[PDB]
């Protein structure tokens, strides 16, 4: 039990670090795609091509 | 008197035999309980990870 719990905790810490790094990495391309996403959203809430 | 002495010897032999039948049962048990507790340990470890 204790090894299972220790292994789970270690992998949880490692996964937290790795996934946090991966998320902020991908947020970079997120801020690129945001421009097009917002343009198309505007062209929807307006009902005509922006 | 001779019959009682022979019966006592037979009773001691039968006590040695049940000591055998206590070892045969107890070792097999201890082994089986160890097996099921190891299986339980493995199952809970697998469940937790």
């Amino acid at each position: 039990r204790a090894q299972a719990s220790g292994e789970v905790a270690q992998t949880l810490t490692q996964a937290d670090q790795q996934l946090s790094a991966q998320g902020d990495q991908v947020r970079s391309g997120l801020e690129s795609s945001v421009d097009g996403l917002s343009a198309k959203l505007a062209s929807r809430i307006l009902g005509v091509d922006v | 008197l001779a019959d009682a002495d022979a019966m006592h010897a037979k009773a001691l032999a039968d006590a040695k035999a049940e000591s055998e039948k206590v070892t045969e049962e107890a070792k097999q048990d201890s082994e089986r309980i160890a097996a099921q507790l190891s299986e339980q340990a493995g199952s809970e470890a697998e469940r937790i990870k």
